[PDB]
């Protein structure tokens, strides 16, 4: 590059990739990497787990997406073979089962958890759509044609934040650039081209909404990040669509993403610009929990482990992906420790070699996670088990 | 907000 510090950060990037490689039988029980044809923007894992009588390897699930420059985009269901002769002339295979026909990159994509064959994909566009991938073929067809089992209309721009209520049935909520949230009930009696309108729309924030999270046992209970700093706690009960129960002046920068610890009832985690993750209780949310410094760029994604309480992972635009244990904050570390990070800090991903779009914790496979770069890259991999033992 | 690079095909590896 023309600047001396800019051609030595990209050769520091390739020299510290080149490293990671060489150490990954340290670090990692498992490490498998593919390229897709397109960057996909979204990961998600499917529920389902297939074990085939008498081989070696369960069949997962992944819900994916593409995001191309002139070219025809898709929703994708993607196979992956984890453990439970595979010598290719690179262990364990991952392919694509379904491609379905999608109009604009797929800025992010979720499954229906009391209906998995039902995802939910936020567009380019002002409308979401949602999919039964059972009443589409494997193969699409190539008349380019997007054709959704329902559209739902309600906002005026594009969007991250997608969120299905767990406790109520066809529940969605979606957040947009226009500065809203939406609410539909997918089971509502569509009109026109299979459109629901929006059952509410939430106006509190002042700015782009950039996620939706529902609480993951009060059916009512729901939260929202925004641009304007804040997150904000809405109760759906109230008749007052325009002002939250709770507004939270969260962070210093935007607010990018939020996710519900899915065993304790109170707390919760979001990621900002400001490059920390803020752990509240929604019992004082006047006073922030904890501070997760340590991620050297603006921060889109946080996700708690499904299969333990204290870990909860972040990623961003560092090309890092952290992994935080919350038993950890305030323990005692010696100097050597101290100088490598925080003690709540268990684990850095440096695998990826481009800015983290998405990832997804295996909820069948403890430990195991999937993350998906803008360099078309998506890996499969789990640390090695020293690193959460002892 | 999020700016969303300007997307490369894959030849089976990156970008």
């Amino acid at each position: 590059a023309e600047s001396f510090d800019d051609a030595v950060e990209e050769r520091v990037i390739n020299e510290e990739y080149k490293i990671w490689k060489k150490n990954t039988p340290f670090l990692y029980d498992l490490v498998m990497t593919h390229a897709l044809e397109w960057p996909s923007l979204t990961a998600q894992w499917l529920p389902d787990v297939t074990k085939q009588d008498g081989k070696d390897y369960s069949v997962h699930r992944l819900i994916l997406g593409t995001h191309t420059s002139d070219e025809q985009n898709h929703l994708l269901i993607a196979s992956v073979q984890l453990p439970s002769s595979h010598y290719d002339n690179v262990c364990g295979k991952i392919e694509i089962e379904i491609k379905i026909n999608h109009e604009g990159e797929v800025n992010r994509a979720r499954y229906m958890p009391q209906n998995a064959c039902v995802i939910a994909t936020k567009t380019p566009s002002s409308d979401v759509l949602v999919f039964d991938y059972t009443k589409h073929p494997s193969k699409p067809e190539p008349s380019g044609e997007c054709q959704p089992d329902l559209r739902l209309r309600g906002h005026q721009k594009e969007g991250y934040g997608l969120s299905w209520n767990p406790n109520l049935n066809g529940y969605l909520l979606s957040a947009s650039d226009d500065h809203t949230i939406c609410l539909w009930d997918i089971n509502a009696t569509p009109k026109e081209h299979r459109v629901i309108d929006a059952k509410n729309i939430f106006t509190g924030h002042t700015a782009v909404v950039e996620d939706v999270a529902w609480h993951l046992l009060h059916e009512s209970l729901f939260g929202s990040v925004a641009d304007d700093q804040k997150l904000m706690i809405w109760d759906t009960r109230n008749n007052n669509t325009s002002k939250p129960s709770h507004t939270v002046d969260a962070h210093t920068a935007e607010v990018n993403c939020l996710s519900f610890n899915p065993y304790s009832e109170f707390i919760l985690a979001t990621g900002s610009a400001d490059k920390t993750v803020a752990l509240w209780d929604l019992r004082n949310l006047k006073l922030k929990l904890h501070s997760f410094e340590s991620h050297k760029d603006e921060i889109f994604q946080v996700q708690w482990s499904p299969h333990n309480e204290t870990i909860l992972a972040s990623s961003g635009t560092d090309r890092r992906l952290h992994v935080w244990d919350l038993s950890k904050i305030g323990e005692e570390q010696s100097t050597e420790d101290a100088e490598d990070g925080p003690p709540e800090l268990l684990f850095i991903h440096g695998g990826h070699t481009a800015k983290i779009s998405d990832f997804s914790w295996n909820p069948n496979e403890p430990w195991i996670i999937c993350s998906v770069s803008e360099d078309n890259i998506m890996q499969v991999w789990q640390m090695a088990e020293n690193v959460y033992n002892d | 907000a999020r700016t969303k690079q300007t997307a490369r095909k894959s030849t089976g590896g990156k970008a």
